[PDB]
């Protein structure tokens, strides 16, 4: 009731206005459990109603839906996280803990519930705005500003940067071999071993945040020892046809725009002619020198390949198999950091969206445990069709920045 | 002499200031009839006398005639709204009927002059002054500035939903059994109560209005079978669209257009391909509401083609929840698809016809499986879920282009239908080279400078041949050798290119085209027996691309 010195003010980038997205259609069952999400927040005095004078808005959502557990709200903040200000120091300079990758198990626990706590700046409110939808235009619209935190929000784990490591000081003095990195809403904490104790320790870890104040949801296993990389594989044909050596010779030529650690010589000399490609044309003694110089530069990784902190990491998936789903990651293109695979679809029915859906946060949540980053994803489908379904089997706290494309790797460039 | 409801605040853009436009004088009995229109306001509380110490201004013209027959004011505020700040105007469309419930007893009540009986911002009013020219230049024109919502203001229609929501939101809470739905001047009531306790009810709501200053006349639909609507004509059973018709004229002025292009997005949010585009771009320019402007050839053939939708009745069924809802599609030519929804087998609730360019290059189930989306949306719009869906293609027959196109595809719960235009690939390209096959190593390219190219094949029997083409491109080459190919071959044949443009298009199964020369392999494909589409690079050591792709190219 002094000099109001009490919220940290945030100010929007330069030039740059604020969020004006518009909201996308909501199934009954969804605007139904946002209602009640919300009059509850409203009441909790979390959130509070705006009228039309706020031109902004951000789209939202829920997310858990059949024997699981109750219906998380999800606010789509990448837009106003985009245009909100980077703050100054705290994870830069000091950042990653580049051992999180290297344990036994890791798990991911939400204490998004954390910031509503920390009133938020009443300029910057505004900007927070959201609109709750009406089956067929019914209600004109429930219009809602945050007053406390946003979850999915980027200042917010920033300015609470303080008071969480405030929070986990003792268990990080405690245990000492225990890692635990903070990422937006989620916290991923990860040990080098299940002695038994490492789900105890989680359990443990959810009481003591439990008794400090932040309600933990009433959990996600990661293991990233058995994440290994996926190179490229050469086919073993028996001196086969032309059209062999062609689909061969081509692959080649793509893989050394990453390493010239190949020639293309003897096997491209063994395609001088104009021979029907069905002919079993043997390789030349000259031809297997070729396959010592290209199988040993391929399963093994590239030159010039380093994490830069500054720019964008970069991710591209492909549709490799009817199971099957292989991507790449990186910042400067042929410039790989990682290439792996997804073949959930013979544990996971068989929808293309969802395996892509699953596979997008796999990848994300991957990245975060290794760079500590969301990457920019270019995604092999077509707006409008992901734009429709992607929510229905969305699952995280976060949501990634995305492409859309139109498919050029012709070669089938892994398998 | 305030009204009770609160007033929304209202600031400007940033940086940027209020409107300072002259005001053109009119006829003298034009200007006389003015007076009589603004001396109403006054007394009536909704305008107030001001002085020459409010530095802006506003437009004030007259039309003739529309209600009642007799004089009406017009004031332009198109300077000031675009001064004006934002709103959350947005409200993901307009409301559809097939999205309306059975309701025992309806009424509509009309709110009249709403705008004019909601409050303005104090702190904004002063903006939206006009002065009234005068007729006897020897006298000042008299300024004034409204205190209420304007008709012709950016935020009037925004801001009175959000009035009409605090107001009507008690009545609501009290009443969780009553379906209220408002759209500017409208206001629809629907319940589940009989006359007798709904007529109350109607009372009620209209004394709640009442008492915050809103006025609904005499002239309520009470009760009566027909209701108008948001332009629709509400029957107990079905609803039918009440008839758009459109101004017929040869002279044309900034204001009528204006009104043309308003109505025209009436009309769109009812009916499908409606465009604006030619019209309003006749508008851009800042010229005084009377001026007349010219139609281009654009915007006249704008005008026939939105008419002619306009000529073509709709109508549909009311929803059922307890029912599931299917929509069934079907295709037709020119790329052009028609989908039904309905409840009960031949009673619909919503039709339309879906038509989007996807690209140059376009394959059919690609068509198909972008309108599924377009109505899933839409339906989840119109009914807060999705439909089961009577899809005219076999399940094997789609089965086989997910597990074929690179790209990732899903469509929901559907069910195959046997109606005649049936959806298919029509070819089929091997994974895998055909035995003995004539295999042509093909090439195509071309200079900018020239504007000329050649093109043609070169087999492994030997056989040969070469173009000269007049008007092409380096790429449009690649794609008429690969024709050459095509045409000239046995049935089965093995085919060779150095462009990864060409290969995909191809790759990517199309049905039809916008560049005739696709067309025309497409012909061929269908026609063909086993193809083989390989790949190779281009400038090196590439077995045909060595002796056809040889340089100084021409």
């Amino acid at each position: 009731p002094i000099s109001p010195i009490e919220t940290v003010p945030v100010k929007l980038k330069p030039g740059m206005d604020g969020p004006k997205v518009k909201q996308w259609p909501l199934t009954e069952e969804k605007i139904k459990a946002l209602v009640e999400i919300c009059t509850e927040m409203e009441k909790e005095g979390k959130i509070s109603k705006i009228g039309p004078e706020n031109p902004y808005n951000t789209p939202v959502f829920a997310i858990k839906k059949k024997d699981s557990t109750k219906w998380r709200k999800l606010v789509d903040f990448r837009e106003l996280n985009k245009r909100t200000q980077d703050f100054w120091e705290v994870q830069l300079g000091i950042p990653h803990p580049a051992g999180l990758k290297k344990n036994k198990s890791v798990t991911v626990l939400d204490v998004g519930d954390a910031y509503f706590s920390v009133p938020l700046d009443e300029d910057f409110r505004k900007y927070t705005a959201f609109t709750i939808p009406s089956i067929n235009n019914e209600t004109p619209g429930i219009r809602y500003q945050y007053n406390v935190l946003p979850q999915g929000w980027k200042g917010s784990p920033a300015i609470f940067q303080s008071s969480m490591t405030k929070i986990l000081e003792p268990f990080k003095k405690q245990n000492p071999d225990i890692v635990i990195y903070q990422y937006m809403d989620d916290l991923y904490v990860g040990s080098d071993l299940e002695i038994g104790q490492h789900r105890t320790k989680i359990e443990e870890l959810r009481q003591h945040l439990l008794r400090w104040g932040l309600t933990t949801p009433d959990g996600y296993e990661l293991h990233p020892d058995k994440w290994t990389v996926q190179p490229i594989v050469l086919p073993e044909k028996d001196s086969w046809t032309v059209n062999d050596i062609q689909k061969l010779v081509g692959k080649l030529n793509w893989a050394s725009q990453i390493y010239p650690g190949i020639k293309v010589r003897q096997l491209s000399k063994l395609l001088r002619g104009t021979k029907a490609l069905t002919e079993v044309i043997p390789l030349t003694e000259e031809a297997e020198l070729e396959l010592a110089e290209n199988r040993e530069i391929l399963k093994e990784p590239v030159h010039g390949v380093y994490y830069d902190p500054s720019k964008d990491l970069i991710a591209e998936i492909q549709k490799q198999g009817q199971g099957q789903w292989t991507y790449q990651i990186y910042q400067e293109p042929f410039k790989n950091l990682k290439t792996g695979k997804y073949a959930r679809m013979r544990g996971a029915h068989t929808n293309d969206v969802k395996q892509l859906t699953e596979a997008v946060q796999k990848i994300t949540t991957e990245s975060i445990v290794i760079w500590g980053k969301t990457p920019k994803f270019k995604l092999p489908i077509q707006k409008e069709t992901w734009e429709t379904w992607w929510t229905e089997y969305w699952q995280a706290t976060w949501i990634p920045e995305w492409e859309f494309v139109n498919t050029p790797p012709l070669v089938k460039l892994w398998y | 002499p305030i009204s009770p409801i609160e007033t929304v605040p209202v600031k400007l853009k940033p940086g940027m200031d209020g409107p300072k436009v002259k005001q053109w004088p009119l006829t003298e009995e034009k200007i006389k009839a003015l007076v009589e229109i603004c001396t109403e306001m006054e007394k009536e509380g909704k305008i107030s006398k001001i002085g020459p110490e409010n530095p802006y201004n506003t437009p004030v013209f007259a039309i003739k005639k529309k209600d009642s027959t007799k004089w009406r004011k017009l004031v332009d505020f198109r300077e000031l709204n675009k001064r004006t700040q934002d709103f959350w105007e947005v409200q993901l469309g307009i409301p559809h009927p097939a999205g309306l419930k059975k309701n025992k007893s309806v009424t509509v009540l009309d709110v009249g002059d709403a705008y004019f009986s909601v409050p303005l911002d104090e702190d904004f009013r002063k903006y939206t002054a006009f002065t009234i020219p005068s007729i006897n230049n020897e006298t000042p024109g008299i300024r004034y500035q409204y205190n209420v919502l304007p008709q012709g203001w950016k935020g009037s229609p925004a801001i009175f939903q959000s009035s009409m929501t605090k107001i009507l939101e008690p009545f609501k809470k009290q009443n969780p059994d009553i379906v209220i739905y408002q759209y500017m001047d409208d206001l629809y009531v629907g319940s589940d109560l009989e006359i007798g306790q709904h007529r109350t009810k109607i009372e009620e709501l209209r004394q709640h209005l009442l008492r915050w200053g809103l006025t609904t006349p005499d002239k309520k639909h009470q009760k009566e079978p027909p209701f108008l609507w948001m332009g629709y004509e509400l029957h107990p059973d079905k609803w039918t669209v009440q008839p758009i018709v459109l101004p017929e004229k040869d002279s044309w002025t900034v204001n009528d257009i204006q009104k043309l292009v308003g109505k025209l997005n009436w009309a769109s949010q009812i009916y499908p391909g409606i465009k604006v585009r030619q019209l309003s771009k006749l508008l851009r320019g800042t010229k005084a509401l009377t001026e007349v402007i010219p139609l281009t050839e654009e915007a006249e053939l704008e005008l026939a083609e939105n008419r002619e939708i306009l000529k073509e009745p709709v109508h549909g069924v009311y929803y059922d929840p307890s029912k599931d809802l299917i929509a069934e599609i079907q295709k037709q030519g020119q790329g052009q698809w028609t989908y039904q929804i309905y409840q009960e087998p031949f009673k619909n609730l919503k039709t339309g016809k879906y038509a989007r360019m996807r690209g140059a290059h376009t394959n059919d189930v690609k068509q198909l499986t972008e309108a599924v989306q377009k109505i899933t949306t839409e339906s989840i719009v119109i009914w807060g879920k999705t439909p089961k869906f009577k899809l005219p293609i076999q399940k094997e027959t789609w089965e086989t282009w997910w597990t074929e196109y690179w790209q990732a595809t899903w469509i929901p719960e559907w069910e195959f239908v046997n109606t005649p235009p049936l959806v298919k690939l029509w070819y089929q390209l091997e994974k895998e080279p055909i035995v003995g096959a004539e295999t042509f190593y093909v090439d195509g390219a071309a200079n900018r400078e020239t504007k000329l190219g050649k093109a043609g094949y070169v087999t492994n029997k030997g056989r040969q041949k070469v173009v000269p083409l007049t008007n092409t491109t380096n790429q449009k080459t690649e794609l008429q050798a690969i024709y050459l190919a095509l045409q000239d071959s046995g049935l089965e044949v093995n085919i060779v290119t150095d462009s990864q443009y060409a290969l995909g298009i191809i790759q990517a199964q199309p049905d039809k085209s916008e560049s005739e020369l696709v067309n025309q392999i497409i012909e061929q494909l269908i026609k063909k027996e086993k193809v083989y589409l390989a790949w190779v690079p281009a400038h090196k050591g590439i077995g045909g691309n060595e002796q056809v792709d040889k340089l100084v190219s021409a």
